């Protein structure tokens, strides 16, 4: 005889699938990393609470691997793996809501993190993977470790990495539905017709005929710029250089706020070190 | 929504990979390659006499579970020069191969004009291209153009 438990595996939270422990925390022979709850748990013995709970594994099989395409519309096997990495240490942090927008306090270099979240809840976009859009609905409710671990996971960055907020966007552009996006004589449609690794100003426009987009971003390398109340949504400032600094966030709703990490600073202008700037777009 | 897809390479083999409706065709061959080790960009599949693009829906294409498809995987063997722009618009010539992963494009790059590994990222057709990937997974024609961009490395 053996004093076994029945618990629940699954890869999305979706399609669950019962197994059965026999209270040994060998997880590796079998069953495979583990974790509940977003906190690895493969070298801890089952709990007497260990009933009806459920635990993430990564596709070890063709049915969790085709779960796993359905939910988060990738085909890496190692992809729940490094999202369950950076999850493990986003669930202990800290997600303050400043004024209906929710950022991070700084914690494992979460800087561009923080700025690339901030900037999402301020721009229309639609993602593609149920993953993104159900971390994104429960990021803006508050809960933003699924939806940073995964934005690290689609990135193939770790917790602790460097990172640049431009080139997180372009991954996540790659995953968000912009194929209706068009900009020009050289024609331009999708990703390539909301960026722009040039001039903060969009009104810079002297040195682009037409747009057709819900929204634009220009990218600059860190300058002294100014920044005009209501002439844009939202804006990112790096303070440092090119190898090493700390990013903020700055929005113009109402007047110049600027989120850095879990501190607020109210301004009518604004001069800072600014990269990316984010404008509003009907057509 | 999921099903098992056959797919057969004019021979005895008759494999079946797990797909869904919602799936393109690239990602059926990449699919593919983590199971038969050809790159997917080298396979070209191929449904009631008809060449899949890879950017098309299985769902569009009218595919299901009667049904199968076969599967003739291309002999890639040349090189090509490829251009690589500068983010203060220069340009440099470097000949590679589709094999090749984009870390050994990053390092020609780097060594042509110095600059670190980590300092910079690349980018083809508007995707940025990951680093241990293949750089014939981005369809880098001959004579191309991909795109460099300095990542401000900040936290």
């Amino acid at each position: 005889e053996v004093r076994t438990i029945k618990v629940f595996t699954t890869v999305d939270n979706i399609n669950l699938h019962t197994q059965v422990v026999d209270m040994s925390m060998t997880y590796g022979q079998q069953f495979g990393p583990t974790y509940l709850d977003g906190a690895d748990v493969t070298k801890i013995k089952p709990h007497n609470s260990h009933e009806g709970k459920t635990f993430y594994v990564l596709p070890n099989d063709d049915t969790l691997r085709v779960e796993a395409f359905e939910y988060y519309h990738t085909t890496d096997p190692s992809f729940l793996g490094r999202y369950m990495s950076a999850l493990n240490h986003t669930k202990k942090w800290k997600y303050p809501q400043v004024n209906g927008l929710t950022s991070i306090k700084w914690a494992d270099n979460n800087s561009y993190l923080a700025t690339a979240l901030l900037t999402l809840q301020q721009i229309e976009l639609k993602f593609n993977p149920p993953a993104l859009q159900d971390a994104y609905y429960r990021a803006r409710a508050g809960e933003a470790a699924n939806f940073c671990a995964l934005i690290l996971a689609y990135c193939n960055k770790t917790v602790g990495e460097l990172g640049d907020v431009r080139e997180t966007m372009s991954y996540l552009f790659q995953h968000a539905n912009l194929d209706s996006c068009k900009r020009v004589q050289t024609t331009l449609k999708g990703v390539e017709a909301v960026m722009y690794m040039g001039t903060l100003s969009y009104e810079q426009f002297k040195k682009l005929v037409q747009q057709e987009s819900p929204f634009v971003m220009m990218s600059a390398p860190p300058a002294q710029y100014e920044l005009k109340h209501g002439t844009f949504t939202c804006a990112s400032e790096y303070t440092g250089n090119y190898q090493c600094g700390h990013y903020k966030h700055i929005t113009s709703k109402e007047t110049l706020y600027c989120i850095d990490g879990a501190l607020l600073t109210k301004s009518s202008e604004y001069k800072g070190p600014i990269t990316d700037v984010f404008y509003k777009e009907n057509s | 929504m999921a099903w098992d897809l056959k797919v057969k390479m004019l021979g005895g083999n008759d494999f079946l990979v797990s797909v869904t409706n919602s799936m393109t065709v690239s990602e059926l061959k990449k699919q593919i390659a983590q199971k038969i080790g050809v790159p997917a960009f080298q396979q070209r599949l191929a449904h009631q006499t008809a060449v899949l693009q890879d950017g098309l829906t299985l769902s569009s294409l009218g595919l299901g579970p009667s049904s199968t498809v076969m599967l003739v995987v291309q002999n890639c063997s040349e090189p090509l020069s490829i251009l690589v722009r500068n983010e203060r618009g220069h340009s440099n010539i470097y000949e590679v191969f589709l094999t090749q992963t984009v870390d050994t494009l990053k390092k020609k790059v780097s060594q042509r004009e110095q600059v670190h590994e980590d300092q910079f990222w690349l980018s083809f057709e508007g995707r940025p291209m990951e680093d241990k990937e293949l750089l014939g997974e981005y369809g880098l024609k001959p004579q191309c153009t991909v795109i460099k961009h300095l990542r401000l490395r900040g936290g």
